[PDB]
């Protein structure tokens, strides 16, 4: 015989609605908030840190220019 | 006698640091500019998303 | 004598060269990671545009 489904009572089509209710709204909110928090945390902090890097490398590179000048005064005698 | 040999050693070595310095500067500026590009394109989208959030 | 003024700078050069190589390598790695992230953002936007494209 085919699989004789045993005699129960119910149910269906409430589960699909239940599954959709969470995803459509709460998942949307938490996902968009995760996007926002990730953007805010990463982009601004790292761009500020990298402009800090740019100014520090400017300082170090100018210091090395001065080192080159003094080295070519003490060397080219 | 290590005099001339070590002098050549220093002569070859010290220029390499300067060779790497300019490359580091160029690549750091490239990375920083690209990160700026991403953040510029990302802020508009995230702001529209904040507008998108429940109208 | 004349050897020490050369040995000092010679050893000055080695660690500096290694540190510069490490820094440029790590910066390049960060740059490539950011490039992949940027391409991914473009991919997400373009996939949205291509999927919706009016229905």
């Amino acid at each position: 015989v085919p699989p004789k489904i045993p005699d129960g009572e119910r149910v269906d089509f409430d589960d699909i609605h239940r599954k959709r209710v969470e995803k459509d709204l709460n998942e949307l909110q938490t996902l968009i908030e995760a996007h926002f928090e990730n953007r805010k945390k990463e982009e601004e902090e790292l761009i500020s840190l990298k402009d800090r890097i740019e100014k520090r490398r400017a300082e170090r590179a100018e210091q090395q220019r001065i080192r080159n000048e003094r080295e070519k005064e003490r060397q080219n005698r | 006698d290590k005099l001339k040999e070590a002098e050549t050693r220093a002569e070859f070595a010290e220029r390499s640091v300067t060779k790497l310095e300019k490359s580091i500067d160029d690549l750091e500026d490239e990375l920083y500019a690209q990160k700026l590009k991403y953040k510029a394109i990302s802020e508009e989208l995230d702001h529209a998303l904040n507008d998108m959030t429940s109208i």
